[PDB]
């Protein structure tokens, strides 16, 4: 747990905004006009934390 | 700078390219030359 | 009498339609229609109209019928019932509009009674129109794009919205 | 008139006995792929388009510039729609 | 009327022999580009092969399948073949030399041609048979996308004359064949021509090897022979309307009487003999699309250049007053 | 006795439209052939109309009547494609959720 | 001859720019380089400024489109009723439009080309509202229709949005082909399509023993398509499950503008033309029939989108019974009830709209909304008592009338029946109220709070509700001035 | 082509040119005119930028905010400079300007 907490408190401004823009753009879809568009959108790494804080 | 963007979609796509200038030419004459010619007989 | 035989014709293609158990049997028959259609058009003098229905119902909308009846695969347990218990509805539905919209015509427009004299020698000519005659073509297109070209380009814009809407509802792009 | 149908139907007839004698005589010795409803859609269109340009077509001498014009105005509209078609990829196969 | 019938069969009976010879034409010209001898046994230099190859399909045990489309899987052929007959009805081979002098043979062309995809489809679909059903929607697909462009071809033509009219049509040539300022077009029509008839480069029914079944591969004996039939009999039509629209019909090459003292039918034979050469030497040439590229091609390619030849002509007529 | 033949031909192919209706309960793309044949019936009365009243507004609005009849057929049908593609059946029982 | 366009500046401008944003939103919405953006919204915001400015290019210019009415004669006609039915038009698609973004960004429907539809759906009731023959009446219809049909199935793997689309398809291409069967029995009848030469030939005779069969069979066929157009009982099934099946947004565009249209096409056909005491007595008996279904199948429903709908059909019926009673009141009264229902509506769908974000879906979903967001329970309670009539809200003005006709035009059934519909209404919107404010649930679901453009619309139609009443005189004025230029 | 401007409802002001040519309604442009053209341009374009900044195409928005705009601006400046020269509208300008030249 340390690990992500210790990543998220030591960004940067110009990082925090970007998350920020990356975390507004993927917290909705439309995957039926994505599949019409044959695109599919995946989620940044920079929004994926790591498995072994995951549930699971 | 597009005067080589359109040198590419020529390059690219000549048959959109042709297909533009022919029916382009088809719409210009009627919306150009033919008033002029209309005027040039009125006198 | 060839009246008669075309509308026999139509009314077995027309029934076919409508109670043939295979929907790629009843595409077929609906193009059957369409042809007994196009032979009245002919003996109405519309050659254009007679023309156009093959081009357009039987080249282009029955065409898209079959495609999309044939890919479906349909089998017939899906679509399948006994008509019999029908009978009564369809006599009472039928029969009244039987008895209204056959005869509609007959008030206003009194058919005359053939008879036993010929009325053929009564028949006047004026060669007048007959020195430079239009065709059925002609006569359309000396309308269609000048006094009523508005109606002309809202059919334009239905056909721009049944493209739009193909694209919108089917497309999957791979 | 109407005249020049009659030897259509009489060939019609005969080629069809000929159809017959031919076909008659030697017994004497689950995957629905969209692609093919989107091209027939676009069939529709251009049929219909085609059909409309057959009375344009024989009467451009008489309808002179604004039947021009109106049949142009049409064909704009159509080709917009063609337009959104090939760039949302209904014109590609692959 | 009673005469009729008559003028009927003295159509269609040399159309068919014509038919018979074409494809031994075919084979003789694509054997002499691969330097070999095409038939030359079955009588003398090979004539008697057509008549040899019709008696051993009529001699041939038909097979219907048990489907349960037995009615229409016998059907189907006679549908393609009956179409292919029809068109002949309004050609015009001389001045007055036409069966029926439709007014509307222009849009009556376009019709047939329209309803020639039904016995390609419904031979797919009755033959109990995935690949065939396949092979079938290709091939109807290829060809109603293929029809919009003659389609586009045809009205530029009825622009150029003002008439449905056939033989209007040629006359209309008179002063100039319209394949001379209309060449673009007239390569066009003959490439669409070729994608409408299934003629190589674009013959899928004949892409077996390259494991794409055609439309007819269920069929044997009198089917298939009519399948056949109705294909090289509608190869010469589409020969015979190149000759119509773009090289004047029956005209001469030049108004002089040094031409005018051979019949027009001989012209019209002879322009009709030169696109039926180029079919076969095109099919001896070059190897064939893709289903994917040559739809790209009619829809992407021959569509838009078909419109924009159109808009070009109706434009240069209207502005200058030449129309008909 | 002509146009009472027109017109009747017309009016059979009106009512096997309506019967189609009424007898294809379980079958709905013959529901749609059956609207398609209600308006080639009347596509018919217009042209008819036209030649016995010496006029041409019944042929104008017939070629447009056309235009509609293909755009309605063309998006009847990828209605179809698409209730099809989410049921994978066309079975009426699959489209009867929205009720009351 | 450019000067002969400006009787339709305002249909080539909005038919422009709807060209416009079709190439905007298909160029931008493939494109990799910035990665398919939704373009929903943007081409939303272009959209309602493009319709606000066909708004202005169309009301600035009155006089205008009136010029060259001979040469556009058998085109169309343009006159102050339509002129004012225009306007109306664009205004509830511009509030209607202004109601979609929280529904694009939030779901996330992305589709640009449902703003496409809807504008050129617009075009065509425009066209609908100054047709004046029975092809273009015909052609306008269809084209609004196949809009209609096409985003009604817009959530194409939904399936309450397949079968809203099937069955509005259906039952829509049924009910044009008995309107164009109408069509046809008229022209073979009179040799007319033109609405001015119909008005010649059947003013006058009615009928008079010696009455065409034709032209009354055509009459009722088109009266059958125009009831299936308003919804109005027995051909009104298809409205309440294509409303509830439909994306919120589709439900609540169907609900208000083809009304406009097609009661402007109803009034120019019918009181324009004349079969006369028949056609009357169809709205009549339609009306009754309307107001006794709806009050009872609304009374039935514990979904909201469903309540709404047989609520708009129980109102149509009251709105007819101003059509049935032909006199210039009455078209008056016919005229400001659409007018009040468009509002009324437009306010229950703005809420509507507001709490979908959370998934309204019920009514007793409802629960505890006096305490979760005290004003906008308050605010829904108002457009409630609206909707019942209770005084002195705006919604009483169509109860008002609907009794001023029943004993104007002489009719005490429709009376009793309209007092006892009334109630059931009452009943049953004041549940609503009793469901926010009385009720204390075990479970209560706090709904997020709306955005700018549902709060201000809402604020606005909310002070118009309450405070109407106060000073009611410019719509009086204004709906009297159309009634009367009907006919002169 | 037979054509009739002739209006419905008749103008209540001078008629200074019952059917003015394109070229002269756009030379009788005015400064209100001028001004309407411009204001509903950059309305147009603001909209535009503002609406394309999420979808982070605020550059094509722009022009396509603008185009729109051009297009009603022109129109609306037209309607008006038109309705003027025929009488529809408030026309001292064009009346004094007639009762000159
Ligand atoms: C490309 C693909 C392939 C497929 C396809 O396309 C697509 O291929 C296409 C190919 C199409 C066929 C093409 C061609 C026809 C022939 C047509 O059939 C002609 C019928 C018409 C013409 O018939 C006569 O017309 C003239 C007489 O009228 C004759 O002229 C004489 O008489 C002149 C006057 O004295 C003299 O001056 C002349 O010198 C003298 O010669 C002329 O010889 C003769 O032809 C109409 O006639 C009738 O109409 C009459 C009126 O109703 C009826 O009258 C009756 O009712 C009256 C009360 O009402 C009573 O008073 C009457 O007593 C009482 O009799 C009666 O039934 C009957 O006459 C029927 C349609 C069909 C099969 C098409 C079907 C569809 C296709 C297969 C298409 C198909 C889809
Ligand atoms: C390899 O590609 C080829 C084919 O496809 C496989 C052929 O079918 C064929 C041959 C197909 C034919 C010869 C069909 C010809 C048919 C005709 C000329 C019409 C009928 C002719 C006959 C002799 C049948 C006579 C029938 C009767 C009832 C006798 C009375 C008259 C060839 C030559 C070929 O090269
Ligand atoms: C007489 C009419 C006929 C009968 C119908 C009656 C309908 C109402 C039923 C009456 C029973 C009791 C109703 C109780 C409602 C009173 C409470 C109320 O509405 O208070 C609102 C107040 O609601 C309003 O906002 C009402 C505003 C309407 C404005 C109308 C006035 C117009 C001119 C005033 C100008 C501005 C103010 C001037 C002085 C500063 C507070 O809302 P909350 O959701 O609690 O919190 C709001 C959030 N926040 C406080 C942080 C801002
Ligand atoms: C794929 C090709 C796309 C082409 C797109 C470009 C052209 C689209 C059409 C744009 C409208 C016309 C633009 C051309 C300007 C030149 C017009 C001109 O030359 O004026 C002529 C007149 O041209 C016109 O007035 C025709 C205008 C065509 C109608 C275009 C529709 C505009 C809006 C219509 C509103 C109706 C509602 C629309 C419904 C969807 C003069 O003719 P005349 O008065 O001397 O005699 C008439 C004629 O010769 C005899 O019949
Ligand atoms: C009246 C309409 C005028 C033109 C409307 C512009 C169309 C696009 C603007 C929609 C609003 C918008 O852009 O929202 C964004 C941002 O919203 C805005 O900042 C407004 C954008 C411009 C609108 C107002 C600016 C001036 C407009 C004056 C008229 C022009 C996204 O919000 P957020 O995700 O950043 O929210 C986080 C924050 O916590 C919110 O509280
Ligand atoms: C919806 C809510 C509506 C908004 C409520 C407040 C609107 C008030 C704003 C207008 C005030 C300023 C008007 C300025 C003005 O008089 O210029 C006229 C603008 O007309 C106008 O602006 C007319 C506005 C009309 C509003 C809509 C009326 C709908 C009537 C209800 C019918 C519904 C049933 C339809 C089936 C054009 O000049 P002009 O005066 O010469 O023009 C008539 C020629 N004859
Ligand atoms: C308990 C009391 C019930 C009394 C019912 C008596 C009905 C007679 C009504 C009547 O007198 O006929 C006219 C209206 O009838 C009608 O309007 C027909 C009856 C209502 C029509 C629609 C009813 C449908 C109800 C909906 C639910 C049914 C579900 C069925 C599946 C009214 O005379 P007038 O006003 O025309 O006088 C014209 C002067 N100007
Ligand atoms: C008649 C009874 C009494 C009525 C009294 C009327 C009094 C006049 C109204 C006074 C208004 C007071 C508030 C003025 C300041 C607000 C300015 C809005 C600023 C703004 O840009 O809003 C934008 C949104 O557009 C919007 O939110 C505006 C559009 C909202 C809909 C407004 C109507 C548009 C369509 C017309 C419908 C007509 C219907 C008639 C049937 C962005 O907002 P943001 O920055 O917060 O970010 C939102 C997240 N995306
Ligand atoms: C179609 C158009 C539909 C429009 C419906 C009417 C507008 C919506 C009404 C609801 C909000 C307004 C409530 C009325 C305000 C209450 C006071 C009424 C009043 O007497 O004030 C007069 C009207 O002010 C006002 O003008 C009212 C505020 C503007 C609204 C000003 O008095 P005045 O002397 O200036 O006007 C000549 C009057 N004697
Ligand atoms: C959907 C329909 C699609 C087709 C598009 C219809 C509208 C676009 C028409 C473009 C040509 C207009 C034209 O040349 O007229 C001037 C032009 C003047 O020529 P100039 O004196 O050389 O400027 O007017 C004429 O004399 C020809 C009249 C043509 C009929 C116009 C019909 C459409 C009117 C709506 C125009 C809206 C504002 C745009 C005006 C400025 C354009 C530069
Ligand atoms: C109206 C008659 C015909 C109707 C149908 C056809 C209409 C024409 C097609 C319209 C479709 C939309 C075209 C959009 C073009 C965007 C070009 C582009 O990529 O811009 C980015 C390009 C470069 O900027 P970047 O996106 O930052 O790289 O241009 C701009 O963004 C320029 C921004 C300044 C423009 C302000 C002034 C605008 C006034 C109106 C013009
Ligand atoms: C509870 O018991 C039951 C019934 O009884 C209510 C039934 O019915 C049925 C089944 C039979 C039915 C529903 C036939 C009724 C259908 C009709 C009348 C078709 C018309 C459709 C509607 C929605 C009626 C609307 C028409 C009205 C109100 C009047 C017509 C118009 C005017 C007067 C202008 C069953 C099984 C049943 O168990």
């Amino acid at each position: 747990l340390a690990q992500i907490h210790a990543s998220e408190n030591s960004k940067s401004f110009e990082q925090i905004e970007v998350e920020r823009a990356l975390r507004k753009k993927y917290a909705r879809k439309d995957e039926d006009y994505d599949s019409m568009l044959g695109i599919t959108r995946e989620t940044p790494p920079e929004l994926i934390l790591p498995d072994n804080v995951l549930p699971g | 700078p597009v005067m080589e963007k359109l040198r590419m979609f020529v390059a690219q796509e000549p048959v959109v390219a042709a297909s533009c200038l022919i029916g382009g030419v088809g719409l210009f004459l009627p919306a150009v030359v033919r008033p002029i010619l209309d005027s040039l007989e009125a006198s | 009498m060839i009246l008669s035989v075309l509308s026999s014709l139509a009314l077995v293609s027309g029934l076919m339609v409508v109670r043939a158990k295979n929907p790629v049997h009843s595409v077929l028959f609906f193009i059957l229609v369409f042809c007994d259609t196009s032979g009245l058009l002919l003996l109405l003098g519309l050659d254009f109209f007679a023309m156009i229905f093959l081009v357009v119902y039987i080249g282009a909308i029955a065409v898209l019928f079959l495609f999309v009846v044939m890919m479906f695969h349909i089998q017939i347990a899906e679509i399948h019932e006994e008509v019999l218990r029908y009978l009564p509805v369809s006599g009472i539905i039928g029969l009244i509009f039987w008895w209204e919209m056959f005869f509609i015509l007959d008030n206003e427009s009194i058919p005359l009674l053939p008879t036993q004299r010929n009325t053929t020698s009564l028949r006047y000519t004026v060669y007048a129109g007959k020195v430079r005659s239009w065709t059925n073509l002609e006569t359309l297109g000396n309308l269609l794009y000048t006094y009523y070209f508005v109606w002309f380009l809202v059919s334009s814009l239905i056909l721009l919205v049944a493209m739009i809407g193909a694209i919108v509802l089917t497309m999957h792009r791979t | 008139m109407m005249l020049e149908f009659a030897p259509i139907f009489i060939y019609l007839v005969i080629s069809l006995l000929v159809s017959l004698i031919l076909l008659g005589v030697p017994f004497l010795f689950s995957r629905f792929d969209i692609r093919f409803y989107l091209v027939s859609i676009l069939f529709l269109i251009f049929d219909l388009e085609v059909t409309f340009f057959f009375p344009w077509a024989v009467s451009l001498n008489k309808i002179d510039l604004f039947g021009f014009w109106s049949m142009m105005a049409f064909l704009f509209i159509l080709t917009i729609g063609f337009l959104y078609e090939w760039k949302r990829g209904a014109l590609d196969w692959e | 009327y009673i005469a009729v019938p008559a003028e009927i069969l003295g159509i269609i009976l040399p159309l068919l022999l014509g038919v018979a010879f074409l494809v031994l034409a075919e084979r003789k010209v694509m054997a002499f580009v691969q330097r070999r001898k095409g038939p030359d046994v079955v009588g003398s230099f090979g004539l008697l092969q057509p008549l040899a190859d019709g008696l051993k399909l009529i001699l041939k045990e038909p097979i219907s399948p048990s489907s349960a489309n037995f009615f229409l899987f016998r059907m189907a052929p006679v549908a393609t073949f009956m179409l292919s007959l029809v068109a002949w009805a309004v050609v015009p081979f001389d001045y007055g030399m036409v069966l029926s002098d439709l007014n509307i043979g222009l849009l009556y062309l376009f019709a047939i041609s329209s309803l020639g995809v039904y016995g390609i489809i419904i031979a797919g679909r009755s033959s109990n048979s995935k690949y065939a059903f396949l092979g079938a929607l290709r091939s109807a697909a290829q060809m109603v996308s293929y029809e919009v462009s003659i389609g586009l071809i045809l009205i530029t033509v009825l622009i150029c004359v003002g008439s449905c009219n056939l033989s209007e049509i040629v006359m209309a040539q008179k002063q100039i064949w319209f394949g001379i300022p209309l060449f673009p077009v007239l390569v066009m029509f003959f490439i669409s021509c070729l994608a409408e008839t299934n003629r190589a480069p674009f013959d899928l029914p004949e892409a077996e090897a390259e494991l794409v079944a055609g439309y007819n591969v269920e069929y044997s004996s009198m089917g298939f022979a009519l399948f056949f039939l109705g294909e090289y009999a509608n190869m010469i039509l589409m020969s015979g309307l190149c000759t119509l629209f773009f090289l004047g019909g029956w005209l001469p090459i030049l108004d002089l009487p040094i031409f005018k003292k051979i019949p027009g039918s001989i012209w019209f034979s002879i322009k009709v003999l030169f696109f039926l050469f180029l079919y076969i030497w095109v099919r001896a040439a070059f190897p064939r699309y893709r289903y994917d590229q040559l739809m790209g091609l009619g829809w992407k390619v021959f569509l838009p250049l078909s419109l924009a030849w159109v808009v070009s002509v109706s434009g240069l007529l209207v502005t200058f007053q030449w129309l008909p | 006795m002509d146009l009472i033949k027109y017109f009747t031909f017309s009016m059979i192919i009106f009512i096997l439209g309506i019967w189609g209706i009424l007898l294809n309960r379980r079958n709905i793309l013959i529901m749609l052939m059956s609207i398609e044949l209600m308006l080639l019936a009347v596509n018919l009365n217009f042209l008819v109309f036209s030649v016995s009243l010496d006029d041409m507004m019944g042929q104008v609005f017939a070629l447009l009547v056309l235009t509609v009849a293909a755009a309605e057929s063309a998006i009847g049908l990828a209605i179809f494609v698409i209730t099809f593609r989410v049921r994978g059946t066309i079975a009426v029982e699959f489209i009867n959720s929205i009720q009351g | 001859m450019f000067n002969l366009f400006l009787a339709v500046f305002p249909e080539i401008f909005i038919i422009n720019a709807t060209f416009i944003l079709l190439i905007h939103g298909v160029v931008f919405s493939t494109s990799k380089k910035y990665d398919y953006p939704p373009l929903a919204s943007n081409v939303g915001w272009l959209g309602l400024l493009s319709v606000l400015i066909t708004l202005l290019l169309l009301a600035a210019g009155a006089p205008l489109l009136t010029i060259a009415h001979l040469f556009w004669n058998n085109l169309f006609r343009r006159d102050n009723f339509t002129y004012f039915c225009q306007i109306f038009l664009l205004l509830s698609t511009a509030g209607t439009i202004s109601m979609c973004f929280d529904f694009f960004d939030q779901e996330r429907f992305d589709a640009f080309e449902f703003i496409v539809l809807i504008l050129l759906s617009t075009c065509g009731m425009l066209f609908m509202i100054s047709a004046y023959d029975l092809i273009a009446m015909y052609l306008a219809i269809e084209l609004q229709s196949l809009c209609f049909y096409v985003i009604a199935a817009s959530k194409r793997k939904s399936e309450f949005s397949t079968e809203a689309g099937l069955k509005y398809l259906i039952l829509g291409a049924f009910s044009s082909g008995i309107l164009l069967f109408g069509c046809s029995m008229i022209y073979g009848s009179t040799g007319a399509t033109h609405f001015d030469q119909l008005a010649k030939i059947l003013t006058g005779y009615e009928i008079t023993g010696a009455r065409s069969s034709g032209i009354f069979m055509g009459i009722l066929f088109i009266a059958v398509g125009f009831l299936f157009k308003i919804t109005a009982v027995p051909f009104h099934m298809w409205a309440p499950d294509i409303y509830e099946g439909s994306p919120t947004p589709v439900t609540a565009f169907l609900s208000i503008a083809p009304k406009i249209s097609i009661f402007a096409n109803i009034l120019r056909v019918f009181i324009y033309g004349s079969y006369g005491a028949t056609l009357q007595q169809i709205f009549f008996f339609c009306s009754i029939a309307s107001m006794i279904l709806g009050a009872l199948a609304a009374m039935a429903q514990t979904k909201v989108k469903r309540l709404l709908a047989y609520s708009s059909i129980g109102h149509v019926g009251y709105i007819c019974i101003g059509f049935s009673c032909g006199t210039i009141e009455g078209i008056q009264s016919l005229l400001i009830g659409i007018f009040i229902y468009a509002l009324m509506t437009m306010d229950a769908f703005a809420i509507v709209l507001a709490l979908r974000q959370t998934r309204v879906k019920y009514i007793a979903d409802l629960g505890a909304l006096a305490k979760t967001n005290p004003i906008l329970a308050i605010t829904f309670s108002i457009t409630m008592f609206s909707y019942a009539g209770i005084p002195p809200l705006a919604g009483f003005c169509s109860k008002f009338y609907l009794f001023f006709a029943a004993l104007g035009c002489g009719a005490y059934f429709l009376a009793l029946v309209g007092v006892v519909t009334s109630v059931i209404g009452c009943f049953y919107y004041i549940r609503l109220v009793k469901r926010m404010f009385f009720d204390t649930p075990r479970t209560w679901i706090l709904y997020e709070p709306m955005d700018r453009n549902k709060s201000l619309l809402l604020a606005m139609t909310s002070f118009f509700i309450t405070l109407f009443l106060l000073y009611p005189s410019p719509l009086f004025s204004v709906t009297h001035q159309m009634a009367l230029s009907l006919y002169l | 082509m037979n054509t009739d401007i002739t209006a419905l409802e008749k103008a209540q002001y001078p008629v200074v040119d019952r059917n003015p040519a394109f070229t002269k309604v756009v030379g009788n442009f005015s400064t209100l005119d001028y001004l309407r053209f411009s204001t509903i341009t950059g309305i147009s374009v603001t909209v535009g930028y503002l609406s394309g900044i999420k979808p982070g195409i605020k550059g094509p928005s722009m022009v396509t905010g603008g185009l729109i705009g051009l297009m009603g601006g022109f129109m609306y400046a037209y309607q008006n400079s038109a309705g003027r020269l025929m009488g529809f509208f408030p026309n001292d300008g064009e009346v004094a300007s007639y009762q000159k030249r």
